[PDB]
């Protein structure tokens, strides 16, 4: 059944699975035509799919020419999602395939229950949780490598960089998710606390900034500020 | 016109016979239904006084055999039988029928309700859904479970219906995932009309089946398969248009039969409003959307 605050510390057993996030599958910009009426014109967009224990991110890429002469394009996107993470797992040695697949949003269950009819012992879920995985176009990196895609590609991220090398996977998905949220609810602010140090860098094989232990500590205290401010701001408390 | 006597009536019960129905008392002269029309199935039903649960009967076509209804004392039933001996059988009937201790099936010439609601249905593949072979007869109630509950115990005491499974690898093509899971025509059309069907017309008198024993036994497997049978129908975008006109005379006659009062048990709300309003064939039910209406409107 479906992911909630009571069965968090699922996530980081030794069953193998993967949160799939679809927000970011088709996106566009809304314009107007010269004759004023208005129109979309899609950009690149991506699945975000997730090991929450390893860190491993299957970013799949989708370019914009899989939507040419496409009609109902949301609704689309949603199956083009469930007809990739298949693939994927297909394309997955057995003992690599993931025992659950976790929706980010209900919509997926359909399309992605349909696309694994051949995996019946793979449950797909979805969750209570509103998890901030739509920020994920907020990090530099995974931004720049969708923006400049000329064709579709499979690009294969750690999104805790080395963090579980010190820090266990409750932890690195803790700090994730404050991450993200942050970013996703102002994203300007967020960013200028991660980077504001210029003697902090993000190595060339990593995502985010190489803090320590201790820089770790006040970042994730200048990203709680954040967001509870922006949330008294949103509702005037 | 043929008759189904009955030995007697020991235990006071509400007898139904297709449609119509009428009350029994304990040790009643009552020696049966008698004017019963040739050429259709029918149905005869039971609920007892003393057991408003468990209704049951037993669908039959007396062209097949003479057949009569005599009450068990150890499993607590009327049971239908068959009588060999035609002899034997005329001349127990034309006693009862000189001594007038038998009930007429009351049909009004006007009326073809009972033909509307049977017009597909063969006692040959009836006897395919309930399986009991050594009786010409088939015996239904409230309680049996179909095939498709069992998968999610009794194998012998089950209604074998058509399995119907939107999410299937039999109704989804590889590679048409999307396609076939938004346009059910492929599954409708190829797998189940030309593939297990044969026909349209079984097809339909499955349905009309299910529906029946759903009204008549509150049997709850046999409306979601009605159910299934209608969803399936209307989510096909590529439906021949002697089937949609048939389907909504069926389905209208369903409607206009079934008792106010069963309508919220009877009737799933996803499926009417999805069939008449959101699907493909949502323009092609007038009669059955213009009885569901004006006659249940609140489900709507």
């Amino acid at each position: 059944g479906a992911m909630n605050s009571s069965n968090y510390a699922e996530l980081f057993n030794n069953d193998i699975k993967l949160f799939v996030d679809d927000t970011n599958v088709y996106r566009v910009t809304v314009h107007k035509t010269f004759e004023g009426n208005v129109a979309t014109k899609a950009i690149n967009g991506c699945i975000f799919t997730l090991n929450p224990k390893t860190g491993h991110l299957f970013l799949k890429i989708i370019h914009t020419s899989v939507w040419a002469g496409q009609k109902r394009l949301s609704q689309l996107a949603k199956w083009k999602t469930a007809e990739e993470v298949s693939a994927l797992v297909r394309s997955l040695p057995k003992e690599e395939q993931p025992k659950q697949i976790i929706v980010t949003r209900k919509a997926m269950l359909d399309p992605l229950e349909v696309h694994m009819l051949d995996f019946p012992n793979i449950a797909i879920r979805p969750t209570e949780l509103r998890l901030p995985f739509s920020a994920a176009m907020s990090i530099d990196k995974l931004s720049d490598v969708v923006m400049k895609a000329t064709e579709p590609q499979m690009v294969l991220f750690n999104i805790y960089d080395d963090w579980l090398d010190r820090i266990s996977s409750y932890t690195a998905f803790s700090r994730l998710t404050l991450l993200l949220r942050a970013l996703k609810t102002n994203e300007e602010s967020a960013k200028m606390i991660l980077l504001s140090d210029p003697t902090i860098t993000i190595k060339s094989y990593h995502l985010w900034p190489s803090f320590t232990d201790e820089q770790w500590i006040t970042i994730e205290s200048q990203m709680r500020d954040l967001i509870l401010t922006e949330y008294g701001r949103k509702y005037n408390v | 016109m043929n008759t189904v006597p009955f030995t007697s009536a020991p235990i006071e019960v509400t007898i139904g016979i297709d449609q119509y129905s009428f009350n029994v008392k304990e040790n009643q002269p009552f020696h049966g239904i008698k004017d019963i029309p040739i050429g259709h199935v029918h149905v005869i039903h039971f609920q007892h006084a003393d057991n408003s649960s468990m209704r049951y009967g037993y669908w039959f076509d007396c062209r097949m055999g003479n057949f009569y209804i005599q009450y068990d004392p150890k499993d607590g039933l009327y049971k239908m039988m068959e009588e060999r001996d035609g002899a034997k059988f005329e001349n127990i009937v034309h006693n009862f029928k000189e001594r007038q201790m038998m009930v007429s099936y009351p049909k009004i010439d006007e009326d073809d309700t009972w033909y509307n609601l049977t017009e597909f249905v063969q006692m040959d593949k009836i006897r395919k859904i309930v399986r009991k072979d050594e009786n010409q007869f088939s015996y239904v109630d409230s309680s049996m479970t179909t095939v498709q509950e069992n998968e999610l115990s009794d194998p012998a005491h089950s209604l074998n219906y058509t399995v119907i499974n939107f999410k299937s690898r039999e109704a989804i093509r590889p590679g048409h995932e999307m396609e076939d899971f938004l346009d059910k025509s492929y599954y409708l059309n190829t797998v189940m009309l030309q593939g297990i069907f044969k026909n349209s017309s079984n097809y339909f008198g499955e349905l009309q089946f299910a529906f029946l024993n759903a009204m008549f036994f509150g049997n709850y497997g046999s409306s979601l398969q009605w159910h299934a049978m209608i969803e399936l129908i209307c989510s096909s975008a590529t439906v021949p248009k002697h089937m949609l006109d048939k389907l909504d005379e069926i389905l209208y006659y369903q409607i206009k039969t079934l008792p106010e009062q069963y309508s919220d048990i009877l009737l799933n709300e996803r499926v009417w409003n999805i069939c008449l309003y959101s699907s493909f064939q949502k323009n092609s039910l007038h009669n059955t959307e213009k009885i569901m209406e004006n006659k249940y409107p609140e489900l709507l």
